[PDB]
RNA sequence: AACUGCGAAUGGCUCAUUAAAUCAGUUAUGGUUCCUUUGGUCGCUCGCCACUUGGAUAACUGUGGUAAUUCUAGA
RNA sequence: UGGGUCGGGGUUUCGUACGUAGCAGAGCAGCUCCCUCGCUGCGAUCUAUUGAAAGUCAGCCCUCGACACAAGGGUUUGU
RNA sequence: AAUCCUGCUCAGUACGAGAGGAACCGCAGGUUCAGACAUUUGGUGUAUGUGCUUGGCUGAGGAGCCAAUGGGGCGAAGCU
């Protein structure tokens, strides 16, 4: 590993949105609770209560 | 400091060179070269960076029938530049200056030889490009 | 001369500053989108083939 | 060991050889010898002169499929989380689809009382 | 914020050019184009996704270059 | 051993030889049981063979390949 | 058998009210002359070297030749 380069992998900022791009990523077949499988991003600010934020899924 | 090295002259007295400044003169007819002691039957000749006395043959009437100091900025004779390169230009060109060394015009059309630049800082500042 | 290195698998791109021509000259005379091995730099850049993706001129 | 130049013919001009030509329009050219210089002055195109480097590469005289995609962590789920979710495949997924239907079926029975 | 759609061809200024040219009245497009508005038309066709298919790209995070620009590159 | 003469290599000059081939070629002329889109000619030029061909010490450089030739001739010279 | 000049520095210094304004040493170059030289650049070029080309000629091709150096481009060496 290169020091400071091949380590501390950065995550993709935010997951798939289209109702098919989540199925390919998670091997959804059909109507397997598609809504819940979408990635829910958590938000953590000091001057506020913790809360997670889900996106609107298209198609 | 550093003085100018000898270069091939190639512009004898009687040569009509183009005037590269915006003074309104179109050509310059070299009548003599400054600093020439000379020799029997030898024509005083000038190269780039040489100060010459010239009369404009065609141009504007207020410049015509007079003797103007001029400095050769481009020459068509090839000359060696101490580093092995033989350089020559597409035409013989000069600019009209005063005895002090300041160009009467304000802009120069075309390149200016490097020898003429560092020898005449006033001409160098007005030069669009340096060859 | 600076080198922008990015590894898509882990992100975390970082800038490398080099003043040695020989480490750079493996890259020299190469076009874009050509994969070159960076075995020139030290003993840590080994087993690494890298693709030229772009750059900038002295004037930017 | 000066700057190494190239001619009208693409050849490599060592110091002390050839001439350099500065045109009035500001462009500067260097030629290896009078042959290359005279050809340039007569406006001959080097792509049509056989012994020129430009001609040789123009006529080329003498001289797969790949793709990869990698799983990554996505903010809100580590690579472990997505793998576990997509590893619910062996009927665990089917187990989750069917409980949602009955979890919406009794709501539909309540919705029938709410619709009508 | 950004992608998208629309507008930016209106308005305003000036009168240099221009003497059957411009322009005015009259007439034609049975010799053409036309965003928009309004009204028609949108099952008229026999011919392993349709309970919804594919890929990228913005904005965004991150690394910069350039003296400079409403400049931009790579990831 | 020698120096020659050829040959070879190097260098260099010019610029890509003849022949052959091409569904290259402005086009044109003949054959149509033929062909179902073709064949047989003419045609400057183009492309490949081909940085090819040609010259290069006669006052260019190196050969150790080949061939013959080289202890031969004449005139003089003494304290 | 060498010759003379310019620029930089000395130095906006000495000197002078001011305006103006040197010199010695040192450095970098030039003029005229002299003696060579051809690595480079230029000139020559009948290597009659290699392409191109007009008229004619060898039955055509190929290969050439004649036109007092046919003309022209490029050109080794040598001279310069
Ligand atoms: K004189
Ligand atoms: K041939
Ligand atoms: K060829
Ligand atoms: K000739
Ligand atoms: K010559
Ligand atoms: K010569
Ligand atoms: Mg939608
Ligand atoms: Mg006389
Ligand atoms: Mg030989
Ligand atoms: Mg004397
Ligand atoms: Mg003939
Ligand atoms: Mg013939
Ligand atoms: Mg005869
Ligand atoms: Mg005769
Ligand atoms: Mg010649």
């Amino acid at each position: 590993d290169i020091p400071g380069l091949t380590d501390t992998t950065v995550p993709r900022r935010l997951g798939p949105k289209r109702a098919s791009r989540i199925r390919k990523l998670f091997n959804l077949s059909k109507e397997d609770d598609v809504r819940q499988y979408v990635v829910r991003k958590p938000l953590n600010k000091e001057g506020k209560k913790p809360r997670t934020k889900a996106p609107k899924i298209q198609r | 400091s550093g003085a100018k090295f000898r270069i091939s002259l190639g512009l004898p007295v009687g040569a009509v060179i183009n005037c590269a400044d915006n003074t309104g003169a179109k050509n310059l007819y070299i009548i003599s070269v400054k600093g020439i002691k000379g020799r029997l039957n030898r024509l005083p000749a000038a190269g780039v960076g040489d100060m010459v006395m010239a009369t404009v043959k065609k141009g504007k009437p207020e410049l015509r029938k007079k003797v103007h100091p001029a400095v050769v900025i481009r020459q068509r004779k090839s000359y060696r530049r101490k580093d092995g390169v033989f350089l020559y230009f597409e035409d013989n060109a000069g600019v009209i200056v005063n005895n002090k060394g300041e160009m009467k015009g304000s802009a120069i059309t075309g390149p200016v030889a490097k020898e003429c630049a560092d020898l005449w800082p006033r001409i160098a500042s007005n030069a669009g490009s340096i060859a | 001369m600076k080198l922008n290195i990015s590894f898509p698998a882990t992100g975390c791109q970082k800038l490398i500053e080099v003043d040695d021509e020989r480490k750079l000259r493996t890259f020299y005379e190469k076009r874009m989108a050509t994969e070159v091995a960076a075995d020139a730099l030290g003993e840590e850049w080994k087993g690494y083939v890298v693709r030229i993706s772009g750059g900038n001129d002295k004037q930017g | 060991m000066k700057v190494e130049l190239c001619s009208f013919s693409g050849y490599k001009i060592y110091p002390g050889h050839g001439r350099r030509y500065a045109r009035t329009d500001g462009k500067v050219f260097q030629f290896l010898n009078a042959k290359c210089e005279s050809a340039f002055l007569s406006k001959r195109n080097p792509r049509q002169i056989n012994w020129t480097v430009l001609y040789r590469r123009k006529h080329k005289k003498g001289q797969t499929r790949r793709a990869v995609k990698f799983q990554r962590a996505i903010t809100g789920a580590s690579l472990a989380d997505i793998m576990a979710k997509r590893n619910q495949k062996p009927e665990v997924r089917k187990a989750q689809r069917e409980q949602a239907i009955r979890a919406a079926k009794e709501a539909k029975k309540a919705k029938q009382a709410s619709k009508k």
